[PDB]
């Protein structure tokens, strides 16, 4: 019996049984990791989003992005909405900069003891809240 | 022993240290070259990234090979419409730009 | 007295129509051990006779008590119960694995996958072998210091999204470390194309850096820093 | 009967037990190119060699020189002559090649200043056979031995078609006619009941430490092996003989290794003298385990101990060096924090002499085939071997000299294998099997399955352990074990009387541990009664009441014009307990300790001598 028959017998084993799965997400402690790396993912997975819908009406819609603007500007636009979209659009802009440059520390083989995850995972926190409310005033 | 997966890996942070690099450098300073550069940094990162995402989550063969297209098309499309932009109008650079004087 | 509430998830394959339910226990904690296996065995001796669980050293060495006690993965026999009496220490198996009763999983997958590295010495030339000792300066000896101890607890690579989202395929922390342990044993003649094995989507690079792993270790361990450490041989290994 | 099917399986060799012996049997056997099983209750690793701390002993001469017939020497003193000196030589001689061997492995032995493997002192060693001082031969892995020991051979384990029936519960052999024909065994999962049948059987399944209250030992050392043994009729040796280690934590039993005295660690009680010192001053506690243990138990008894209720012995480290705490003993450095909330490098640990080591077993060639004993005469049961703390070839005696028995699995372990290779071939006629064979053991597990009777297996097992507390401690005398025979004997009967309530097939641990305490009877029966009927004080087994150490001459006088004692009225022979099930009788005789050497020529037959470290 090789490695690769026993992890066959295992799957042919278990999908045609009755066994239960053991639970995971539902039990497991929430960590500042699991949360950083999943907003990671998250902030991610928006921001392709939005690179894409912006490139994508480039080719689809009509006009231009002057036009667009003038569009944005007519609608009793508040300073303090606008604020608020800006700082929504920045806020995961720099949360996924801030700890992308943690993930590539880390690639570089540096700082990964549960120390240092919770200093640096704050500190990311920290960078982020001041460079999203910076650049959302500039 | 064809590096073939340990490629893609350090491209992926290649690519990542460029990104990290081009948006600075283009606040400092915007051109036609930058813009560009910005929008095959950015699809290709965005790409690959999404590819993490898909080859995490999405199991079995067909399915993988069908949303890995429809990633690939989604990307092409993104990158052709962004250099579109940066040639037909105003450039990222510059757009943004106008749009954070609102 | 001093009542602590257990409140375990437990499952029988022989009693059809029965499906994942947690059941509780209640233990005057003046007569029992501080660890929680201590626990789980006082309830089996004197309370119910029917809960199901793997044990044997008590001295937290051997891995055969790994479980989730209140949301992280270690050995029973090493967490001492929490003395505060209002908190109700849950226990579950360990997570995504495929309950064969009660709190014992099913690890066959897990061992398999650490026979597919080839955890034991490789010579290029085996014939002087079993007669002489192998040399080792105690600086080669030191990079296994944080290596070799593993238990093969399981808790770290259970604990992995990565794995279980992918456990067919990801071979998780546990297996990664070791795979790492021979790669940089000196004594090792074929750190390549072990470092070979691994050129696929899936066998490493489902690694996404989570750092789970490393948090729940029983031994202190890092695996994250020895995956992390493999990736960056995996580029600059040269052939 | 018809509820369980039973599922045949055929073999070259089963090995049950994959511990270090196990492992080392079962893939030395695969290697020469065997159709080999390899039948173990619990996953490889789990197994208990993992748990060992100290090391493994073996004449290289890499910390001084050294030569392995002052190893031999060193043994065979320590056994009290109750040692079989040929068995010694082999794995003395052999100690060498079978280390090298598990270094060449992959096993990360500590290493040196030259690079090769770091050894270490250890209790009751030395050079110049006991002239040259102290000796340094514990090879090891800073202080996790065992643990590597078993990995490695476990991960060279992997590199053949070995057959692992893993979380199988051997339940009895099957012997027909005097010889062994494989093992029926419980597969723990559906369990379902399988007949694996060979050529050979080995029986590797380590000790009995759990018939007692507290032991360095683990859940699952139930003298298993053992036990089937003496349900096939067949003898087991010497089982009163048992080991207290003197080290190992007061409340939960966890051993803390004689390397903390080997690396310079010292005991103190309660009025802090080095106390050891005042009992032996030659080895001033590195000496033997019967010998140092004996001071501490005794200390105690005064009222001069060392906590709450003054029941314990302190074990010092913080006077070595931080950095030497930290290289040479860092499990042992944890686990006295964990249990026992103590830090290593400030502060003394609380140690209490407690069961550790089983050198009784069953009886063995130095080949590592298991004996009867017919016609007061050996004979080899055929088709059957053992090795490692199951088996008893005494190459411990006695008193097991530290660091020896990691040596002595990977030893016989191989010597098994070695001695089925050259005496059958592969693909040889597998012996058959009678249709109904081992049906008893079936009926025995249906009946523990849903045993219905007023004693909760728990309880009784808690009683059998006080019992054998109270009784077969470090001292014992004929009034106390007179008590506790019975008093063991009226359990055994109370076997009738037990409730069993887990009724399933799968994972049914309250049955296999139910059974696991029939096992751990008749081996504490046996060690008990073997113990009162024995009136000395040799090694391990003190006798107050016959302080004497018992033998044909005595040799404290010089010999020559000395009348030798007849067979039956002298102490220097092996126990050789039997019982009879249904009464759970215990009936025993008698067998010569072996003297003679493999090579008078190359290793002397050291003769008896004061008893004394
Ligand atoms: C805490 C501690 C520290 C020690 N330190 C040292 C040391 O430093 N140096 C030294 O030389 N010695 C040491 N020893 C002694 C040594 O560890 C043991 O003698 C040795 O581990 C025994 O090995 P074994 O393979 O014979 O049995 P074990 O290692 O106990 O393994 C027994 C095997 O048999 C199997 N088994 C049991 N029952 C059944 C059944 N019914 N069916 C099927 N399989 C079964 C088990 O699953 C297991 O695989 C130590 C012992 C202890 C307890
Ligand atoms: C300086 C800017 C950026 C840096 C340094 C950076 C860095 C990274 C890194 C290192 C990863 C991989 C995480 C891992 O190791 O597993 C990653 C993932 C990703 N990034 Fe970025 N990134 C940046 C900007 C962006 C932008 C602008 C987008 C989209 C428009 C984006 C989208 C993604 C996506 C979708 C992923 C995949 C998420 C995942 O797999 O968890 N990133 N990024
Ligand atoms: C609560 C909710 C947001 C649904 C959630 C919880 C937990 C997870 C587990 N994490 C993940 O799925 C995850 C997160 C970030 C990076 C990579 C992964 C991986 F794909 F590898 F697993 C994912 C999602
Ligand atoms: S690494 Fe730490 S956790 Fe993962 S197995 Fe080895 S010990 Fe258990
Ligand atoms: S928990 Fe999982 S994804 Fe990577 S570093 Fe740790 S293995
Ligand atoms: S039971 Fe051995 S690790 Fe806890």
């Amino acid at each position: 019996t090789t490695a690769k028959e026993e992890m066959e017998r295992f799957w042919n084993k278990n999908l045609g049984s009755n066994r239960p799965l053991s639970p995971h997400i539902t039990i497991y402690r929430w960590s500042l990791p699991m949360a950083m790396s999943i907003c990671h993912r998250g902030t991610g997975i928006a921001l392709s989003a939005g690179v894409s819908l912006f490139g994508l009406s480039a080719l689809l819609l009509p006009g231009n992005f002057e036009s667009h603007l003038e569009l944005v500007k007519s609608l009793c636009l508040g300073p303090t909405l606008i604020y608020t979209a800006k700082f929504g659009i920045v806020f995961p802009l720099m949360y996924h900069t801030w700890n992308g440059i943690r993930h590539l520390i880390w690639d570089l083989g540096k700082g990964l003891t549960i120390p240092q995850l919770t200093q640096s995972g704050v500190v990311v926190l920290i960078l982020t809240v001041l460079s999203s409310v910076g650049l959302a005033a500039m | 022993s064809s590096k073939a997966a340990s490629l893609h890996w350090t491209g992926e942070r290649v690519v990542s240290v460029l990104l990290l690099g081009l948006l600075p450098a283009a606040y400092l300073n915007p051109c036609s070259a930058m813009d560009y550069s910005l929008a095959a940094a950015l699809t290709l990162h965005g790409h690959w990234g999404i590819g993490q995402v898909v080859t995490d989550y999405v199991r079995g063969d067909a399915l993988q090979k069908v949303a890995k297209a429809g990633l690939l098309a989604l990307s092409a499309f993104t990158f052709a419409g962004l250099c579109y932009f940066n040639y037909h109008d105003v450039g990222i650079c510059k757009a943004v730009a106008m749009l954070w004087k609102l | 007295p001093r009542i602590k509430k257990f409140a375990i998830y437990r499952w029988d394959p022989d009693k059809t129509g029965d499906k994942p339910h947690m059941q509780t226990y209640e233990i005057d904690l003046n007569n029992c051990g501080p660890m929680v296996l201590d626990a789980l065995i006082k309830i089996k001796n004197e309370i119910d006779s029917t809960l199901t669980f793997r044990r044997s050293c008590r001295e937290g060495i051997c891995g055969s008590c790994a479980m989730n006690i209140n949301g992280g993965n270690t050995l029973a026999c090493t967490r001492r119960i929490d003395t505060n009496l209002d908190k109700v220490s849950k226990i579950y198996p360990l997570p995504h694995m495929y309950v064969i009763k009660d709190l014992v999983p099913d690890l066959s997958n897990f061992y398999a996958q650490y026979k597919s590295i080839e955890p034991y010495l490789k010579k290029k030339d085996e014939s002087q072998e079993g007669k002489q000792q192998y040399l080792q300066s105690i600086e080669e000896r030191e990079k296994l210091d944080g290596l070799y101890e593993c238990i093969l607890c399981a808790c770290c690579s259970t604990s992995c999204p990565s794995y279980w989202w992918n456990g067919d395929k990801y071979l998780g922390p546990a297996v990664l470390m070791q795979a790492y342990r021979w790669m940089i044993d000196s004594r090792d003649d074929f750190t390549e194309e072990r470092l070979a094995k691994l050129q696929d989507p899936f066998s490493l690079y489902r690694c996404h850096t989570i750092m789970n792993c490393t948090g729940t270790c029983p031994k202190g361990l890092n695996p994250g820093k020895a995956i992390a450490e493999i990736k960056k041989m995996m580029a600059t290994y040269k052939e | 009967s018809t509820q369980y099917p039973v599922v045949d399986h055929e073999f070259d060799a089963v090995v049950v037990g994959a511990g270090g012996a196990g492992l080392r049997a079962a893939f030395g056997l695969s290697e020469a190119g065997f159709n080999t099983a390899c039948v173990t209750k619990l996953f490889p690793t789990r197994s208990h060699t993992v748990a060992a701390q100290g090391g493994i002993n073996a004449a290289l001469g890499n910390m001084e020189e050294d030569n392995w017939r002052w190893h031999f020497y060193d043994t065979v003193k320590g056994s009290d002559w109750l040692g079989d000196q040929d068995a010694i030589h082999y794995m003395t001689e052999q100690a060498p090649a079978s280390v090298v061997e598990l270094e060449n492995y992959g096993m990360p032995f500590s290493r040196t200043e030259d690079g090769k493997i770091y050894q270490r002192a250890f209790g009751g060693q030395s050079l110049k056979f006991g002239k040259g001082g102290q000796a340094h031969r514990c090879c090891c892995v800073a202080d996790r031995t065992g643990h590597s020991l078993l990995h490695t051979l476990y991960g060279r384990s992997l590199r053949y078609d070995t057959s692992y029936f893993v979380e199988y519960f051997a339940l009895d052999l099957l012997m027909e006619n005097g010889e062994c024909r494989g093992v029926i065994a419980l597969c723990i999962e559906d369990g379902s009941i399988h007949r694996i049948r060979a050529r050979n059987t080995v029986v590797a399944t380590g000790g009995y430490g759990r018939t007692y209250f507290s032991c360095t030992s683990a859940h699952t050392s139930t003298g298993d092996g053992t036990a089937m043994v003496t349900r096939a009729g067949l003898p087991c040796q010497d089982l009163e003989f048992v080991q207290f280690h003197p080290t190992g934590i007061y409340g939960a039993g966890c051993l803390i290794t004689e390397g903390c005295r080997g690396e310079g660690g010292i005991l103190i009680n309660s009025q802090g003298e080095r106390f050891m010192e005042r009992y032996a001053p030659v080895a001033k506690d590195l000496a033997s385990r019967d010998v140092v243990s004996r001071s501490m138990t005794l200390e105690i008894r005064e009222g001069r101990g060392c906590g709450p209720e003054k029941d314990h012995v302190y074990l010092q480290l913080h006077h070595l060096p931080p950095e030497q705490l930290a290289v040479r003993l860092p499990g042992i450095s944890e686990t006295a924090m964990i249990f026992a909330g103590v830090d290593v490098t400030k502060e003394p640990i609380p140690v209490l002499p407690t069961v550790h080591y089983n050198m009784g077993g069953i009886p063995t060639n130095y080949k590592g085939q298991v004996l009867r004993h017919v016609n007061g005469q050996d004979q080899v049961v055929p088709g059957l071997y053992a090795c490692g703390e199951a088996a008893c070839a005494s190459v411990h005696g006695a008193n097991r000299l530290g660091a020896n028995s990691l040596l002595d699995l990977v030893v016989f372990g191989r010597a098994c294998a070695l001695s089925i290779a050259e005496s059958c071939r592969p693909g040889d006629k597998v012996p058959s099997i009678k249709p109904n064979a081992g049906e008893e053991s079936v009926m025995n597990l249906d009946k523990l399955r849903f045993a219905n009777g007023t004693i909760r297996t728990s309880e009784l097992r808690l009683s059998m352990q006080k019992s054998m507390q109270s009784h077969a401690a470090v001292f014992r005398v004929g009034s106390v074990l007179q008590e506790g025979c019975e008093k063991i004997l009226r359990l055994y009967g109370d076997l009738q009387h037990l409730k069993t309530f887990d009724r399933g097939m799968v994972w049914n641990t309250d049955l296999v541990e139910t059974l696991e305490l029939q096992n751990l009877m008749l081996c504490a029966l046996q060690t008990i009664y073997g113990a009162e009927a024995r009136k000395e004080s040799r090694g391990a087994h003190a006798r107050e009441d016959f302080k004497e150490r018992v033998d044909e001459y005595d040799y404290s006088k010089p010999i020559q014009g000395q009348q030798k004692k007849p067979f039956q009225e002298h102490w220097r022979k092996h126990t050789l307990s039997y019982v009879d099930v249904k009464t759970g009788k215990v009936s025993l005789e008698y067998r010569p300790v072996i003297d003679k050497t493999l090579n008078e020529a190359d290793c002397a037959t050291v003769p008896p001598a004061i008893r004394s470290y």
